[PDB]
Formats: structure tokens, sequence, C-alpha cells
């Protein structure tokens, strides 16, 4: 899929209260297939380098803006969030998605980001985050399944702390999630295994379980932070 | 994953 939380519904959600339009450039950080830039293009005309850690996904993304006739626009790269290949002061935005909880040193990422932004710039961001205390077991459980231990003390309160040094919170939007039962867990594996064998249900519902029971625990937040 | 319409 390789879209942030949300998808279309959050880039509409940073294109308003982020303020993008025709006249923006955007780093696409860890774009993948360049999804989030594309989009903000097809829908405002905005400009946008990617980067992505990942050759292949830089070139489909590059294929990608090339069948939208808009390779002049969007251009994507090969490089680490960690080491920005961009010039200070060189775009309006910054498309941060959910990807500063699983990039390598994200404060160092961060202050990159800061580094390339224009004055009063915008980082846009869907994170997921802790909204109630979850017990070291189901942390556990998602590690085995997933091989990412995740934070269970990431809160709101966390991410506000590590962006508030470098960036002002102009816009927050925050969206609970819940978890589904067996039964509609297993319809959707089901259903996408068959429709989109046992031994794949299997091995999916064995990872996708622990997932699921942590939604309940769990919250995505959008944000705008502005540049100081 | 998550939908918000
Ligand atoms: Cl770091």
């Amino acid at each position: 899929d390789n879209t942030p939380p949300g998808a279309e519904y959050t880039i509409d959600y940073w294109i308003k209260h982020g303020c993008i339009n025709k006249k923006s450039h955007l780093l696409d950080l860890a774009c993948s297939t360049g999804f989030s830039s594309r989009e903000c293009f097809k829908k405002e005309g905005a400009s946008a380098e990617g980067i992505d850690i990942s050759e292949s996904a830089v070139m489909v993304a590059n294929e990608k803006a090339k069948k939208l006739k808009a390779n002049n626009l969007l251009k994507y790269y090969v490089a680490d969030a960690c080491d920005l290949p961009f010039e200070d002061n060189t775009f309006t935005h910054v498309l941060g998605g959910c990807n500063f909880a699983f990039i390598q040193n994200r404060l160092i990422a961060l202050n990159e980001t800061h580094r390339c932004l224009n004055h009063m710039g915008s980082m846009c961001i869907s994170n997921f985050y802790y909204r109630r205390k979850i017990s070291d077991k189901l942390i556990n459980d998602v590690y085995n399944a997933i091989n990412f231990r995740p934070n269970p003390l990431w809160t709101l309160e966390y991410w506000h702390q590590f962006f508030s040094e470098r960036f002002t919170l102009v816009s927050e939007e925050n969206h609970e999630m819940e978890s589904q039962s067996e039964d509609e867990l297993k319809a959707d594996i089901y259903d996408y295994i068959f429709n989109r064998q046992n031994v794949f249900f299997e091995r999916f519902l064995k990872i996708r379980r622990p997932l699921n029971i942590q939604r309940d625990y769990q919250g995505v937040t959008l944000q705008i932070w502005r540049k100081k | 994953x998550x939908x918000m319409x």
C-alpha cells in the first residue's frame, strides 16, 4: 500500500491545515513509492522531492511521476532522513507521516528536516501513539509477531516533547482506534487471502492478532508543526 | 488499517 495512516483523509488534513497549495515545495520523507507527494501534486499541483532507502521504491515513485507527466515537479532519491541531500531552506513543507517512529536516528533526522525547511515551514505528521497504559506482555507479543517492539511510552505528551523543541504545534486532530472482534479479523484475513492458503491464513492470523489487540490502547494523531 | 473518511 505504502500510505500514511488515514491515507487520503490525512493528505486532505495536511493540505487544509498545513496550507499546501500550488506554490508549495514538499519534502516527502521516507516516501516509499511516493504516494503522499503524488497525491499532494494531483490535488494541489505542489512540487516535491522525496527520499527513501529503497532504490526500487524510489524508481517506482519516479516512474509514476513520469506517467503523471509530472517528473519535472516530483523527483525522488535514495537517501536517509538522518542525512538529507538537500540545501538549507529548500522546502515549504515536510511530509513526515508516521516515519519518525521507524527511522533510525529520529532526532538527527528531525534536525535535518528542520535544516531543510524554510522559515515558518511546516512539518506534517500522522503518528501512532498510546492513549492507555499497555502491559509488557502485549508489547512482547507484538515484538514476537513482527520483530519490532513498540515503545509503550510513546504518548501524545512524548511526541509533543519530541517536536516542541524545534517546532510549534499549529494544529492537532486525534483519532482513537479500537480492536476488531476475532470474527471480524478472521473475516478480513480470509477475505484478503481468498479474494485478493490455510498456512498463509494461520500465519497472518498469528501475526495480526496482537496487532489487533494493541489497537484498543492506541490512537493516531494528525499534526501540523511549524518551524521555530 | 485506519479509516477516517
Ligand atoms: Cl537521534
